[PDB]
């Protein structure tokens, strides 16, 4: 019946726009949650192409210093030009501690010690 | 206070579900 | 019955079922960034039904233990730590690193040592 | 080789863009 068509196209129209709104406040509030979580912690977590997490630090010295920690329960970090730079923290923190939040609190600390005015 | 459509407000309710655990 | 009015219910369904991977897929890429934040920063940060953030420490003493930060606007970056019965525990981390220092990085990173080093195995 | 299904292949297209810079 034309009854049924009329109400069946209207219903195609009400489930299309369920579904762009879920793509309009999803967009919103991971950009909001993304924002949050680089100000209150201080690294901006990015997914990678290969479903790795690299880290930029807010307080970073130079532009392009990155940390990547591939996923597997256990986290490990890789090579890059930045982790030679702190073998030390990853030794004290990574490996005698075992604690990842451990260790990027004290790169984050010894980053905005370098990082102050005057 | 316009008041958000009911689209806007049911995608609203279950995107702000999955931020709380 | 019709094929016209079948047409549309395969459209209904076709749509009712976007939704269904949609919350499916941001279902876990949110858990997965949520889960690797607290994996990595030692924090599980929460949305609160204000649109305030609740982080809790890996390493926090009892379960709800928690801080809550709200964000001041959303056309600004400023944040301000809200009161909580944790929060009222650390007032000389908060006198150091948020009120003299004005870094909240710096303030969660050494609330994090802090809690790690009093989470002892005896 | 299980797949995606082309109503979870749209999703993640849309899913996957706000996880970056």
């Amino acid at each position: 019946s034309s009854k049924e068509v009329a109400e069946l196209k209207k219903q195609v129209e009400s489930a299309e726009l369920k579904n762009q709104r879920l793509k309009e406040v999803f967009q919103t509030k991971i950009q909001e949650f993304r924002k949050a979580c680089y100000t209150l912690t201080g690294y901006q977590i990015d997914i990678t192409t290969e479903n790795q997490y690299r880290l930029t630090s807010l307080y970073a010295e130079h532009p392009g210093d990155c940390l990547i920690f591939k996923a597997t329960s256990k986290m490990q970090l890789l090579e890059t030009e930045f982790s030679h730079t702190v073998g030390e923290l990853i030794e004290v923190h990574l490996r005698r501690q075992d604690s990842i939040p451990a260790f990027l609190s004290s790169l984050t600390l010894e980053l905005f010690s370098r990082q102050t005015v005057a | 206070q316009p008041s958000p459509t009911v689209h806007t407000k049911e995608a609203l309710g279950f995107i702000m579900n999955m931020f709380q655990a």
